[PDB]
């Protein structure tokens, strides 16, 4: 596999930024739901 | 009853669950082996500079390849059968107690002489004494006499269970309308716990097994309290 | 009775580029939008039900 | 034999981990040993035998039912 | 077999016509003469409220929940006896 | 330009309105079953009539005026309606299978013995023997039309088809009326329950046999079958055929060796 | 056009986008299925509650990992792309049919959710056994709702598998044997027809099950005469096949990947690899009742089991000896999907001796609905079947997009998944040795460290799944494309550039008859 | 004819890399997010 | 006698079926349903591959029953051989208009 260069190439910064976005969508609201789950049982 | 860190097999209780532990111990051996000569042989491929890409000739390789493991697995049929065999086997029982499974608790029926019958369920966590062991203890034990050949039916009165004593070598699923017969032979006394094999619902977790072995003196005493 | 199956050919035929279950002229589009209504109408419902028979009632 | 009966024996007939049957076909030797004891004016103390067997191995409530549906006449089994 | 007639290898169509109508629809009609004869309102059982029959472990999703779907007054009990 | 012999299909509607028609088929039942109504199995069922249509007239309108089955769609034709009588065959023996289980080893619950305590099964030499004869009678039938349409004989291929058809109809009122004066119910345990499921989806098999010799009939009406292009009449003689023999399986199994 | 393009497909490249794409958002729902198990099992004491909502997740993980993830992507993504370029066919038997296939999928996800959100959910296990999946412990639709996604489920797979069978055996060139097909191809018509013959009795037993909740049948209910036993022979009659189903593509891939990354022409012992296969399809089928052996069943037919299941350990030797032969004098390529392969080969091996362990009726009395089990089929499913889908998804990703991966990324994927998968497996060989049981919310106080560090595993195998996300995004964010392609002499699939065009083949392949 | 080559055999678009992190954000994250809210409703409800 | 009515392919076959039938009969396979006959192969008698394009994939079974055809792209100019036994091909354009 030979590749052209990138077209448009996400650099070091743009990277760090999905890698962060991407880590978020995950972690976030299942850290929502798995927070408030106490108050869930009292009902 | 397994211990902390607990690698292999609890300890054998009953010979038949001896057998097992050395039948288990030849069958890891070859496991080791198998396991050692792939990552081995996948090693040595991968470690060389020098190569071979043209096409190549299987017959008489692939005849190794079909011929030792055809060996090997006859070595591990060959005991497997016999201690299968051995599990049936013409014995002969002096004592047979039915156990039915519930919706999540085990009864008894020792019903040879007696109608003896009665429920066993867990300790919950709260009402454990000082020792006692979390989701194994139960309030009413199955005293059984030990170094006697017993023979155990297994039911349930609802969904599927599954009656297993691991240390003895023992697991016989409870199937509403059906008599499933085991049989239950202990080489030392004590106490010697189990849990519901089968998903059972809400609490499947929380009904378990708890043997309690003593001489057939103490026994014949225990069932005449409990009528 | 007696063969039409040519004219029918000529019809399915005819480079109008009408994909074919349309081909037929008024009626397959009539059946097309009025089957394609109860679908996305009846799965609209559906979710609906699921939605209702998920919380306790009464 | 039954001065000194423990349990049942092995019975060559059911002799797979499945004794379903066992249960049930020594209840039907009682019940119609019994049926045949009381109309001829003989000892039911030779039923005994099947008696003890059916009681060592069917657990309590499927005899409990079978009892309350041969009083009922709803017991499937020919006695 | 306990079957004897011999290949006719005479045409198609009119062979498997041949059979339509020399032996096939004639067992229709011998066993329609065999069926308008032995098929008639048999004697219907009394009944016993046997717990292993009339099954109702959910109530059917039609009528009042208690009646089978081709069910026949005549012939076909409830769980707790006959229809009148 | 294609230099290939096969279809490429048009983009359709029809895979979307039938994969929905599912989700209302099932969602339908569901809500029949639980919540006691028929709203949404009447609209599954109907998207699924109208998904049906539509989809088999496209494949006539590809086939019969387009010209589009070449020798090599056609063969692909063949091994996909044999590859789907074996599904439909695997799934019949799953029924045997729940049959030969419960009737070979019978449970205490019954009686310990087959048939059950209480059953008064149907003599097997009465409607039944009328039903098996019916039905093998409608295999010299369609293979008289077979012959008839492969020797150019439109006339005698549709009094074939028509024979055909009407014994299907035939076996159909039949059947259930049998159902109808039945002593027994789906309810009376195992015997009902394998002989009702049983001889039950074997009979929409039937309806579902007699429905596609109809289009067949319809079709030959307008012209659309030749002595040497007619696989659409070929897949219903072969699943008619199929039909027959589970049939003759059920009779023998579950009519006279469980009488 | 959109709507004529992805909702209305009859183009096998399209149809297969939309499994990948389907399969990835169910792997998102398989993975956050698998965490919350762990999240309630990484500590004593009880999490969510009791084991019933404990075990709708527990279900629930099962039918998607197995039936909208590893099939979905397997058998209809890389099935619908691969199949018909390495045949030289235009496209399938049944294009319309085809998408029908696909679009039955959702519905069935669908009735899954609804299921898990009605009532209390359908935990039952994703055997779904009678009695506690009957009517009067699961009364509710839930159950309903989980058989009504199988039979969906069941009708995409048997009409796809009509579609591949009629695909590989009809539109060849004609002078191509099927004996000149490739090792996937193959793979994919032997899955198609367990499949065909399987799913048809799985469905029939689920629907007695649906006939015995709703229409007052007996087929598994003692009190009409019935067996639940009958119901475990018709499922696992169903469910040995199902398993051979979810590895058989995976062969296949890595047949192709360490094939082409030891810089080979073929694979070593073509028609070794076939009788292989269409072993492993065969005694598949005839081995079922080893999912049995404690029901309490004649020693005679448990020794016959015992002894069938063990046969299987033959033709699959054969084909671990292959590969590793593949590699013997190979120019080793050190890329990612190699990795993936390599993997494979060592975790499959080691979970494929795990179940000849299984195979004896003696040792599975104790192993039996232990986590041994469980850890036995972690190692062939999630250390076989995904690293088959990692590795061939890695080696074919610019195909059907066009556009590379960042190759140091992907290893760095591989690396942090190696340690997450062995890390929450390997300590459940120890649990089950010591007789920790199945579909438990909590355990005894013995068995705490292993599950603890199980669990650990579990959040490792976690950073990869978000990890992947943003390996797919950089690639198409950074657009590299594909140039050349190496050993396309004999990989036929990259001859028509990368992605290849919406018609493919429009005019077939010359190959001559000598 | 529909668009041929790299970015335009896909049912999305790839033409801005900011839009697809967001649209990557919802697809794979909801997928995610979807046995949490339903472990949440099973609770919430008894 | 019949009396016939049912239509034959000679009369109501159209489309691509008819062309197939047609071509078929004057003996030529323009849709490619048979496999062509293999040559010597050598430069002076090389394989003759029609194509509607500039370029067609040749597929290359080296020696009878292989496990592996050899494929690559076939262009409009000299002759090209396999790279596995060097075995010669030739394009040869035409059309399919009227
Ligand atoms: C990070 C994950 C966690 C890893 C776990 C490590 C454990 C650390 C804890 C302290 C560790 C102390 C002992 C180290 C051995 C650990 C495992 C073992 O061999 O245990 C033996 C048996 C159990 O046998 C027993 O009955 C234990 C008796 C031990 C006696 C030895 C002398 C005393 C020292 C040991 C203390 C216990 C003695 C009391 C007990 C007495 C009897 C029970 O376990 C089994 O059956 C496990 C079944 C797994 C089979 C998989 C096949 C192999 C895959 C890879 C092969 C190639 C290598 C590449 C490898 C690459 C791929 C992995
Ligand atoms: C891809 C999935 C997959 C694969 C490939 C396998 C492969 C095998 N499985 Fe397993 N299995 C499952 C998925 C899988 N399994 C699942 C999901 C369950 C549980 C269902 C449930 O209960 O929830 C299960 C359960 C299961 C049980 C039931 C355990 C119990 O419930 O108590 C048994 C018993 O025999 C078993 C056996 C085998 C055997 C013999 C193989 C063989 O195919 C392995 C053969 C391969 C090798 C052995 C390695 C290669 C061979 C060699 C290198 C040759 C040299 C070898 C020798 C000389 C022995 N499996
Ligand atoms: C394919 C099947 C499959 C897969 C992959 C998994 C993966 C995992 N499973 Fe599961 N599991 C089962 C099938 C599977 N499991 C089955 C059948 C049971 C028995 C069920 C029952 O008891 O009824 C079970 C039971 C089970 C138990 C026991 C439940 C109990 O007895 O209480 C546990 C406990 O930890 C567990 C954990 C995990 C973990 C940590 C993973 C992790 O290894 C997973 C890590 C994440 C991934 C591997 C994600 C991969 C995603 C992709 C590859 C998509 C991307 C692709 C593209 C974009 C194209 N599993
Ligand atoms: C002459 C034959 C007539 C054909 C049948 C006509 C109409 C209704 C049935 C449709 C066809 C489907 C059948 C499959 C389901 C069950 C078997 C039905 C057989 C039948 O008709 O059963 C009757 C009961 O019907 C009942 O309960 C009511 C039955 C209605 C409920 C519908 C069943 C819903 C479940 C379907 C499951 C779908 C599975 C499909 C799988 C897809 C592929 C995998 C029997 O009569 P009875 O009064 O009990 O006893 C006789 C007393 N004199
Ligand atoms: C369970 C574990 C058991 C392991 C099994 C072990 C096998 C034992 C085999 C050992 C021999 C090693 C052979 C492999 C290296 C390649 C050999 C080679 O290169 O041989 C060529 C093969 O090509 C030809 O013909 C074509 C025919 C090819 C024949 C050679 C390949 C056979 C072996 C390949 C399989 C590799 C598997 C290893 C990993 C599992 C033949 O060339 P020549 O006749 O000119 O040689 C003459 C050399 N003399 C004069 C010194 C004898
Ligand atoms: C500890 C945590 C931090 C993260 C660790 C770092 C992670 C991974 C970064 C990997 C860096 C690149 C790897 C080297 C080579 C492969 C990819 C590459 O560097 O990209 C090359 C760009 O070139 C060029 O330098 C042109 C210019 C573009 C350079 C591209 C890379 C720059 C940014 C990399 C660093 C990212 C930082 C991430 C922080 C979250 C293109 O690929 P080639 O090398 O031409 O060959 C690949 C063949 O398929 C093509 O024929
Ligand atoms: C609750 C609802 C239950 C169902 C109720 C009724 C449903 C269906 C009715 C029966 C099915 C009828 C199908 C007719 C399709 C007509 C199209 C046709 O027959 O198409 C033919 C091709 O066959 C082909 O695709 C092959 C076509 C095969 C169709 C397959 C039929 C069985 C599938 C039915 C679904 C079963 C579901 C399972 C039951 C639980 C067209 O080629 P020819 O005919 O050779 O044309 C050539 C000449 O015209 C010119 O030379
Ligand atoms: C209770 C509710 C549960 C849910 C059940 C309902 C599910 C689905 C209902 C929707 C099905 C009806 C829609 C019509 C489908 C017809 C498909 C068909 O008949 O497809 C044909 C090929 O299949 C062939 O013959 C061979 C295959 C024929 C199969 C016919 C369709 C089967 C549908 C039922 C499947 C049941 C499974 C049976 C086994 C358990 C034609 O292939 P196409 O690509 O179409 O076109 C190609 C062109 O060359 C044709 O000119
Ligand atoms: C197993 C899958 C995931 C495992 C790893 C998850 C790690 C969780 C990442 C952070 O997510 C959480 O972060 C906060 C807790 O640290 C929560 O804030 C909660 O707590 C704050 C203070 O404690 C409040 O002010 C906030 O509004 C909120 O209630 C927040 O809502 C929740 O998303
Ligand atoms: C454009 C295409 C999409 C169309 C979708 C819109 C349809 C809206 C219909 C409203 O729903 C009705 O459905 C049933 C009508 O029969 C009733 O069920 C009732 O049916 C039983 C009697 O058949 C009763 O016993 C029950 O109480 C049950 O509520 C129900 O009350 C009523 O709300
Ligand atoms: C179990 C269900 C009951 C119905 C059974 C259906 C049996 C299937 C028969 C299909 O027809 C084939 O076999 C016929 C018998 O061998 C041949 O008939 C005839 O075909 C020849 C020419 O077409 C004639 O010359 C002969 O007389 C011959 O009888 C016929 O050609 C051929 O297509
Ligand atoms: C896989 C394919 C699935 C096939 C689906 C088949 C659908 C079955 C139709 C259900 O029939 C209904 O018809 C009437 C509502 O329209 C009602 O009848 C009523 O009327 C009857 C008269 O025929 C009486 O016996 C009763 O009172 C009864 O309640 C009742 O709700 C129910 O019987
Ligand atoms: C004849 C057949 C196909 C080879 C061919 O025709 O091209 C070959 C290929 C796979 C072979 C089998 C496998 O290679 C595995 C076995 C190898 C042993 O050396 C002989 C028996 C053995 C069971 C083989 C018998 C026979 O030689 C097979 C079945
Ligand atoms: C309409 C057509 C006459 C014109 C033609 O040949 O196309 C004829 C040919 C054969 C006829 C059919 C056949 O004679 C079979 C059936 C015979 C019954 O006596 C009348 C209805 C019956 C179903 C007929 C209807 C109609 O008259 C048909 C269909
Ligand atoms: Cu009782 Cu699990
Ligand atoms: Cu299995
Ligand atoms: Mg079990
Ligand atoms: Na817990
Ligand atoms: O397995
Ligand atoms: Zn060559």
């Amino acid at each position: 596999i030979t590749a052209k260069p990138a077209k448009t190439p996400t650099s070091p910064k743009e990277q760090a930024i999905g890698l962060s976005v991407t880590f978020l969508s995950f972690l976030l609201p299942a850290g929502w739901v798995l927070y408030h789950l106490d108050n869930y049982k009292k009902s | 009853m397994a211990y902390p860190m607990q690698l292999g097999f609890q300890d054998a209780t009953s010979p038949i669950m001896e057998e097992l532990l050395h039948f288990h111990d030849h069958t890891l051996m070859i496991v080791f082996l198998i396991s050692s000569l792939v990552l081995y042989i996948i090693s040595l491929m991968l470690t060389t500079k020098l190569t071979h890409t043209s096409t190549m000739d299987a017959q008489e390789v692939e005849t190794i390849w079909t011929i030792l493991p055809a060996i090997i697995l006859i070595l591990i049929a060959l005991p497997s059968l016999r201690i299968l065999y051995m599990m049936d086997e013409i014995n002969n029982p002096s004592l047979t107690v039915k156990t039915m499974g519930h919706q999540w608790y085990w009864s008894y029926e020792y019903t040879d002489y007696e109608d003896l019958s009665f429920d066993s369920y867990m300790i919950p966590t709260s009402e454990l004494k000082p020792g006692e062991l979390r989701l194994l203890e139960v309030d009413n034990r199955v005293v059984l006499p030990m170094e006697m050949t017993i023979r155990m039916l297994v039911s349930s009165e609802d969904v599927l269970h599954s009656w297993a004593v691991p240390s003895l070598g023992l697991k016989t699923d409870a199937i509403p309308g059906r008599l499933n017969q085991t049989t239950l032979m202990s080489s030392r006394p004590g106490l010697y716990y189990g849990q519901c094999s089968e998903i059972c619902g809400s609490n499947h977790s929380f009904m378990p097994i708890v043997l309690e072995l003593v001489p057939l003196k103490y026994f014949e005493k225990w069932s005449a309290s409990m009528l | 009775f007696e063969n039409r199956v040519a004219e029918k050919q000529k019809l399915f035929q005819e480079d109008n580029g009408l994909p074919v279950h349309l081909k037929g002229g008024a009626t397959d589009n009539i059946l097309y939008r009025v089957t394609m209504t109860l679908c996305l109408g009846g799965t609209l419902y559906s979710l609906y039900c699921l939605g209702w028979a998920s919380f306790p009632h009464k | 034999k039954i001065k000194n009966y423990q349990t049942a024996p092995f019975d060559s007939r059911f002799p797979n981990q499945n004794q379903t049957r066992n249960c049930w076909q020594n209840y039907l030797d009682f019940h119609r040993c019994e049926k045949a004891m009381t109309a001829k004016g003989g000892d039911v103390s030779v039923c005994e035998w099947y008696r003890r067997v059916y009681k060592s191995l069917c657990p309590i409530s499927w005899v409990s039912t079978w009892d309350d549906r041969r009083a009922e006449g709803t017991f499937p089994g020919k006695i | 077999a306990s079957a004897a007639k011999g290949d006719h290898g005479g045409t198609g169509a009119r062979t498997w016509r041949f059979l339509t109508f020399g032996l096939a629809l004639p067992s229709v009609a011998l066993c329609t003469l065999n069926s308008w004869l032995h098929s008639g309102h048999r004697e219907r059982p009394a009944f016993i409220p046997y717990h292993h029959l009339r099954i109702r472990t959910k109530p059917f999703s039609w009528g009042d929940g208690n009646h089978t779907f081709f069910h026949n007054p005549r012939v076909n009990p409830l769980p707790t006896g006959y229809e009148k | 330009h294609q230099t290939h012999a096969y279809h490429m299909v048009n983009p359709s509607p029809w895979p979307l309105t039938g994969a929905l028609s599912a989700l209302l088929m099932t969602s339908g039942l569901t809500m029949w079953f639980h919540f006691n109504s028929m709203t949404l199995l009447m609209i599954g069922l109907t998207t699924n009539m109208l998904t049906m249509y539509q989809w088999w007239r496209d494949v006539i309108r590809e086939s019969t005026f387009q010209g589009h089955h070449t020798p090599a769609v056609q063969k692909g034709l063949r091994y996909g309606m044999i590859l789907f009588i074996i599904s439909e065959v695997l799934f019949f023996t799953g029924f045997f299978w729940a049959f030969y289980h419960s009737s070979l080893a019978p449970t205490p619950e019954l009686g310990g013995c087959w048939p059950p305590t209480g059953i008064h099964p149907l003599n097997p030499l009465e409607v039944p023997l009328l039903n098996t004869s019916v039905l093998l009678a409608s295999g010299v039938s369609i293979t008289w039309a077979h012959h008839s349409l492969m020797e150019g004989d439109r006339k005698h291929m549709l009094q074939a088809l028509f024979i055909t058809i009407t014994l299907g109809v035939y076996f159909t009122l039949l059947q259930a009326s049998e159902y109808y004066e039945a002593p027994f119910t789906i309810s009376d345990g195992v015997y009902g329950s394998t002989f009702f499921v049983a001889t039950g989806f074997h009979g929409l098999h039937v309806i579902i046999g007699s429905t596609f010799l109809i289009v067949c009939f319809f079709r030959q009406l307008k012209f659309h079958f030749t002595s040497n292009h007619h696989f659409g009449f070929e897949a219903a003689a072969w699943y008619w055929h199929f039909v027959d023999v589970v049939w003759l399986f059920l009779y023998v199994s579950i009519y006279w060796w469980g009488s | 056009m959109f709507i004529n393009r992805w909702l209305f497909s009859t183009n096998h490249k399209d149809i297969g986008t939309l499994y990948l794409l389907f399969g990835a958002w169910a792997g998102m729902v398989g993975t956050a299925l698998s965490l919350l198990i762990r999240a309630e099992l990484g500590q004593p004491g009880t999490l969510l509650g009791d084991d019933q909502i404990y075990n709708v997740v527990v279900t629930a993980h099962a039918f998607v990992m197995i039936f909208f993830m590893v099939m979905p992507i397997m058998i209809g993504g890389f099935g619908n792309w691969l199949v018909p370029l390495m045949i030289g066919a235009p496209d399938m038997a049944f294009p319309r049919m085809n998408n029908m296939s696909f679009w039955l999928l959702p519905p069935s996800f669908l009735l899954l959710l609804a299921s898990s959100m009605v009532e209390a959910g359908a935990g039952t296990g994703w055997t779904v056994y009678p009695p506690l999946a009957g009517n009067l412990a699961h009364a509710g639709a839930s159950v309903d709702l989980t058989i009504f996604s199988l039979h969906l489920a069941g009708v995409s797979s048997i009409l796809g598998a009509i579609n591949f069978i009629t695909t590989i055996i009809n539109m060849k060139p004609p002078a191509m044997s099927q004996y000149q097909t490739p090792l996937f191809v193959w793979s994919v018509m032997i899955t198609a027809v367990l499949l065909l013959l399987s799913l048809p009795v799985l469905a029939a037993g689920i629907t007695m099950l649906l006939t015995d909740r709703n229409l007052n049948t007996t087929f598994f209910d003692p009190a009409g005469g019935g067996d639940p036993i009958l119901y475990q022979h018709l499922f696992w009659f169903f469910g040995h096949p199902e398993v051979y189903i979810l590895i058989l593509p995976g062969f296949g891939m890595i047949s192709h990947i360490v094939t082409y990354y030891s810089g080979k022409k073929e694979p070593f012992g073509y028609m070794g690899m076939v009788w292989a296969m269409m072993s492993i399809g065969f005694l598949g089928f005839i081995v079922w009742a080893h999912h049995m052996f404690t029901v309490g069943m004649d020693v005679d037919t448990r020794a016959y089991f015992t002894s069938a299941t063990m046969i299987i350990a033959i033709p699959t030797g054969v084909k671990v000896f292959s590969w590793l032969a593949t590699l013997h004098g190979g120019n080793i390529k050190w890329s990612p999907a190699m990795m993936w392969a390599l993997g494979f080969i060592f975790l499959f091996t080691v979970g494929g001796l795990t179940g000849i362990v299984l195979a004896n009726s003696s040792l599975d009395i104790v192993l039996h609905d232990t986590y041994y089990v469980v850890a036995h089929f972690h190692y062939v499913l999630s250390m076989g079947a995904v690293f088959a889908i990692m590795g061939g998804f890695v080696h074919w990703f610019p195909l059907f997009s066009g556009y590379t991966l960042n190759d140091t990324w992907a290893k760095i994927h591989f690396a942090i998944m190696f340690v997450g998968v062995n890390m929450t497996f390997f300590p459940q060989h120890f649990l089950g040795l010591s007789g920790m049981p199945r579909r438990y919310s909590d355990y005894p106080d013995a068995y705490t460290m292993w599950n603890t560090i199980s669990s650990m595993g579990s959040f490792i195998s976690l950073t990869a799944v978000m990890l992947m996300v943003f390996i797919i995004w950089e690639a198409f964010a950074s657009k590299r494309e594909v140039l050349t392609v190496d050993l396309t002499t004999t990989n036929l699939e990259w001859l028509n550039g990368c992605p290849p065009p919406y018609h493919t083949f429009e005019e077939p392949t010359y190959v001559n008859l000598k | 004819h529909y668009e041929e080559g790299p970015g335009k055999n896909i049912p999305f678009s790839v033409e801005n890399k900011w839009r697809l992190l967001a649209m990557m954000t919802l697809f794979f994250g909801s997928g995610f997010a979807a046995p949490f809210f339903i472990v949440r409703h099973q609770l919430l409800k008894k | 006698a019949s009396g016939g009515g049912v239509p034959t392919d000679e009369e109501q076959a159209t489309g691509l079926e008819r062309e197939v039938m047609l071509a078929a009969r004057k003996g030529q396979d323009p849709y490619n349903i048979l496999a062509p006959k293999a040559t010597s192969g050598t430069k002076e008698d090389p394989n003759l591959v029609p194509s509607i394009t500039n370029k067609r994939i040749v597929g290359c079974i080296c020696e009878e029953d292989n496990s592996t055809v050899i494929w690559f792209w076939l262009h409009k100019g000299e002759a090209q051989r396999c790279p596995s036994c060097g075995t010669h091909y030739k394009l040869v354009p035409h059309q399919l208009a009227h």
